[PDB]
């Protein structure tokens, strides 16, 4: 008819307009994370107090693990290694396989080699080495509640997409985190944080991103065995964060801690630069904390506000930004 | 309205335009009928395709050299069917509210395709209606594509759209436009 060959043009239309929003949250959401941990990777372990005194403004180098700056640490290695088993399509038995090439081979590693990694996540992908299964191999101890599954999930919002609903979001943030934490406080972690990342890439402002997740969490994780958990989360899920006070904030790799310390960094800011120095100079688990505060920031306030400073210093950012855009390209 | 009335319109108004048109000028407008050449050209535009080859270059050149001689002769209500991923950045995802875009601007950075027959059901999930204003620019295509009753009517590059007026029925979205 009339519209003719104009007809075939609605699909390619829609596949470069996703192209484009996907890139305008995953992009900088990706380098949010990356610098972040850069900026952390030198001052971890150092205590807040030295910070206080000596506060990371710009990246340092040859502090902690004695790397060059622009060294990004397990915690970028681990999401890259995510992304890159998702590009084929969700397999959860393709992506432990990535992580540990990343152990073993130092797979996406800046220069080559494993500076760092967790020791719950170390233990659990040895089991798997080992003949455990995928399902059974995460650590389940008390004392397994590391930050080591929710530094590692961020590409899971993106591989959802505007799917929204529950069924598939709840089962495969679950499988993701249990392959290394497998403590239901460490798997209702995950769910705080996909839910709040998730909100802000549905473009909600952060306000009301932490008001629906808290709304969210309590509807959905209040039933065994989570309903025992929930007291732990009680600074998150209810009341206002953002009205802590700095010296109410601890900064362990303790995933509570990290989750309560990114998410304050990020609510009590108004700059992706300000929000990641923030989180960086609590001291403690530096490098993860800023990670998690830095994909938040960055997916928030997109690419304008993130330093060019910064990212060309980041260990093989062209590599980086290529998986970035074969990501991308995989979602479409 | 009529196909009848949007051939006329097209012959009054775009003879002068399109006999003056050079050879290359021609092929870069037969070309982008082709979905291949235009998915390059306007991912390009766009900012989905981040590399520059020359050859996409120089059929957007001629392109919009072609389009930059034409003018709409005087108002007309114009259509185009989209998917609703040109509105992303304007909704909140989790909670859709279609309409609190009317006021929003519509930017498109690529070449647009209209058509001027209403009476057609577009491939998409929104229809857009376009008053487009005398002097826009815009050139009817008659005997451009391999379909000989196409009705098109294609803008040069970044065309921007105020939302007027919006209709939603079973995830169907129906958009009211000002050409600006
Ligand atoms: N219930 C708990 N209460 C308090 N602290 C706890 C608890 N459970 C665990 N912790 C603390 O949680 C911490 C877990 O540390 P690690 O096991 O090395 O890491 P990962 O595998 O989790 O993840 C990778 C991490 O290691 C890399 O450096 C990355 O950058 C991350 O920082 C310990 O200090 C525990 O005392
Ligand atoms: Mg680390
Ligand atoms: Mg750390």
């Amino acid at each position: 008819g009339p519209l003719g060959s104009m007809r075939g043009q609605e699909e390619i239309d829609k596949e470069q307009y996703q192209v484009l929003f996907i890139k305008e949250r995953l992009i900088p959401c990706v380098l949010g994370a990356v610098i972040g941990d850069c900026l952390g990777v030198p001052v971890e372990f150092k205590d807040r107090e030295y910070l206080k005194q000596n506060p990371i403004v710009e990246m340092i180098g040859y502090g902690t693990y004695n790397q060059p700056k622009g060294t990004w640490s397990d915690d970028s290695s681990l999401t890259f290694a995510l992304m890159e088993s998702l590009i084929s399509g969700y397999d959860i038995n393709r992506i432990v396989n990535n992580m540990v090439s990343f152990m073993d081979d130092g797979f996406w590693t800046p220069y080559g080699e494993v500076f760092d990694i967790g020791s719950v996540t170390r233990e659990s992908l040895n089991r798997y080495k080992n003949g455990v299964s995928v399902f059974e191999c995460g650590g389940k101890d008390n004392f397994d509640n590391g930050n080591g599954a929710i530094m590692r999930i961020m590409p899971l919002v993106f591989y959802l997409g505007k799917d929204f609903s529950f069924g598939k979001k709840n089962k495969i943030t679950e499988e993701v985190t249990r392959i290394t934490h497998a403590h239901p406080r460490s798997i209702l972690g995950s769910y705080v944080y996909i839910e709040l990342l998730q909100n802000l890439f549905a473009n909600m402002d952060k306000k009301l991103a932490y008001e629906e997740m808290q709304n969210y969490i309590r509807k959905n994780y209040s039933d065994y065995p989570f309903k025992d958990e929930l007291q732990y989360y009680n600074n998150i899920l209810e009341g206002n964060l953002y009205e802590l006070k700095e010296s109410n904030i601890k900064s362990s790799g303790y995933v509570v801690d990290t989750l309560e310390a990114s998410i304050w960094a990020f609510l009590t800011t108004n700059s992706y630069k300000e929000a990641v120095l923030k989180a960086v100079n609590l001291g403690g688990d530096t490098d993860t904390i800023a990670f998690i505060t830095g994909s938040l920031a960055g997916i928030y306030y997109k690419m304008e506000q993130i330093p060019v400073n910064w990212i060309d210093q980041i260990a093989k950012k062209e590599d980086i930004l290529n998986l970035c855009n074969r990501f991308i390209e995989s979602l479409i | 309205t009529s196909l009848e009335e949007s051939e006329k319109w097209g012959i009054d108004g775009f003879s002068v335009w399109r006999n003056s048109l050079s050879s290359r000028e021609i092929q870069a407008i037969r070309d982008y009928t082709d979905i291949w050449h235009y998915g390059n050209m306007n991912g390009y535009l766009r900012g989905s395709v981040e590399k520059l080859a020359p050859d996409n270059a120089e059929r957007i050149k001629n392109l919009s050299s072609a389009l930059e001689k034409a003018e709409l002769p005087d108002n007309i209500i114009l259509y185009r069917g989209t998917s609703s991923e040109i509105l992303d950045n304007f909704l909140d995802l989790k909670n859709l509210n279609y309409q609190n875009l009317v006021g929003k601007t519509i930017e498109e950075k690529g070449f647009m395709s209209t058509t001027t027959i209403s009476n057609q059901t577009f491939s998409g999930n929104v229809t857009m209606k376009i008053n487009a204003p005398k002097g826009s620019k815009g050139a009817y295509l008659a005997h451009f594509s391999e379909t000989p009753e196409e009705a098109e009517v294609l803008f040069n590059i970044g065309q921007k759209m105020l939302i007027k007026e919006v209709t939603e029925l079973n995830g169907k979205i129906e958009i009211i436009v000002d050409l600006l």
